[PDB]
């Protein structure tokens, strides 16, 4: 943790740094807040309370962030972080590394599931 | 099994009225662990929730809730998390702890509790504060200052009537003024999770604040009742009361907040303050802020 978290103060672009970090065998960033939950939710990405499907996990925003994890400048041309207060849904086979995963995908615009984990549009 | 099935084990008024002298604290399984599928603090917060949801707490409209000591040595705060899935969407969480750490807050002040000035009252306080020092164990088991003092002055004076408390203690870290204020409470108790039956720790409960007092307590004495309980109860660890989760948010109770002069609480006000029915306090927008 404390190491992939420092190399993503050494560069221009966190998402690439923590995304090529892993991808070439680096540790996932641990101690994501995972919750217990009745999965029995609609299985949006992102919701104010937990919706984890059967096929899916719960975690606090926050915990999944790399830029609230790293305590960096989020990218949101808002300044305000899509996951801080709120709880991010991920498949359940990619709990190996959940920032990993929020970090390589988006929900979609329109019906707020995860591109190619639940959005039918 | 039935108690393993129950979030955890309330204080009975038994060992309340019992007048003993203060023992060391001696649990037959202790610091035994159980396994999580998950933070442990995830089961505890959440056991310690449930055991709420049978209280008669006070649940308004942006219901203000601070949550001290919430940060752990991994720089998260599973706590808050479990505090923002189980209260109001609407509900304003602040919290605190001496070391950095990021949560799911609206609020997040970092630095000594008694650097937190809260200009209004709140409707619910969560402590899990503990201070280090008090492993080093020397000589008599006394009460305990340190945050305790912050505490119980938050309690009178930045507490809206009808609200409630939940303030970690254990067999050392304790106050005999914050015990005497439990009776200011329509009721209070301490309550030990099943997730971590193992350890001394309770949760003080005071439950709806009527700013008067109910019950003329002794904390000293109550303190060594609370270690009779302890050394007298059987608690086996368990987390079977996480199983079914279908029912775990805090009921939306749309419990009315109403600003009233002193001289106006009569017995219909207490009745409804003491029933989860009521909160006195301020309206105003919420300010909470390092000083
Ligand atoms: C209840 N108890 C206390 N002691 C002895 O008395 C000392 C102080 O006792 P305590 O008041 O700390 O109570 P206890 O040991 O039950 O607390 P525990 O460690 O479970 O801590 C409870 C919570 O306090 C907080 N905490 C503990 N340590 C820290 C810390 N170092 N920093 C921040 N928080 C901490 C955490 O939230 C933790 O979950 C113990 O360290 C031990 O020598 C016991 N010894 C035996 N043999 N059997 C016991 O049952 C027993
Ligand atoms: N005086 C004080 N002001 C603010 N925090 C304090 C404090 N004294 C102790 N603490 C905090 O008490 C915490 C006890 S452990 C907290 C665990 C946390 N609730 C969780 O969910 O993991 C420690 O983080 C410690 O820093
Ligand atoms: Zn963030
Ligand atoms: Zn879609």
């Amino acid at each position: 943790n404390s190491s992939v978290l420092s190399l993503v103060n050494f560069t221009v672009d966190p998402q690439k740094a923590y995304l090529d970090f892993v991808n070439a065998g680096g540790a996932p960033l641990t101690n994501c807040v995972k919750m217990l939950t009745p999965k029995t939710g609609t299985g949006i990405a992102i919701s104010v309370k937990p919706e984890s499907t059967a096929d899916q996990e719960t975690y606090g925003g926050a915990s999944v962030c790399l830029y609230c994890r790293a305590h960096i400048e989020h990218p949101d041309v808002s300044g305000v972080c899509k996951y801080k207060g709120k709880f991010v849904q991920i498949p359940a086979q990619c709990v190996r590394d959940p920032v990993g995963f929020c970090l390589s995908n988006t929900p979609c615009n329109v019906c707020q599931y995860w591109i190619g984990y639940g959005c039918n549009c | 099994a039935s108690a393993d099935w129950k979030p955890g084990h309330a204080m009975p008024s038994l060992f309340k009225v019992q007048n003993v002298n203060l023992e060391r604290c001696e649990l037959a399984n202790y610091k035994q662990s159980i396994p999580m599928p998950v933070h442990m603090n995830i089961a505890k917060y959440m056991q310690l929730c449930q055991y709420l949801n049978t209280c008669t707490l006070a649940v308004p409209a942006n219901m203000r809730v601070i949550h001290f000591g919430a940060g752990s040595d991994k720089g998260i705060a599973p706590g808050t998390s479990v505090l923002r899935q189980w209260l109001p969407t609407d509900a304003i969480i602040i919290d605190n702890d001496l070391n950095e750490f990021v949560s799911d807050a609206d609020i997040t002040l970092f630095g000594d509790c008694v650097t937190v000035r809260v200009g209004q009252q709140v409707d619910l306080v969560i402590s899990d504060m503990y201070d280090p020092t008090t492993k080093n164990v020397t000589g008599s088991n006394e009460s305990k200052a340190l945050f305790f003092t912050y505490l119980c002055n938050l309690i009178n004076n930045n507490l809206a009537l009808g609200g409630s408390v939940a303030i970690k203690i254990t067999e050392h870290s304790w106050s005999v003024e914050l015990y005497e204020l439990m009776g200011k409470f329509a009721w209070w108790t301490v309550f030990c999770t099943n997730a971590n039956a193992s350890s001394s720790e309770g949760f003080l409960l005071g439950i709806n604040y009527l700013g008067t007092i109910k019950e003329n307590i002794d904390g000293g004495a109550m303190h060594a009742n609370y270690i009779f309980w302890r050394n007298s109860t059987p608690m086996n660890l368990s987390t079977y009361s996480l199983f079914d989760l279908s029912k775990f948010q805090l009921k939306l109770k749309g419990t009315p907040v109403l600003q009233l002069k002193e001289s106006q609480i009569n017995e219909l006000v207490i009745s409804l303050l003491s029933q989860g029915k009521l909160l006195i306090r301020d309206n105003d927008t919420l300010s909470v802020s390092t000083d």
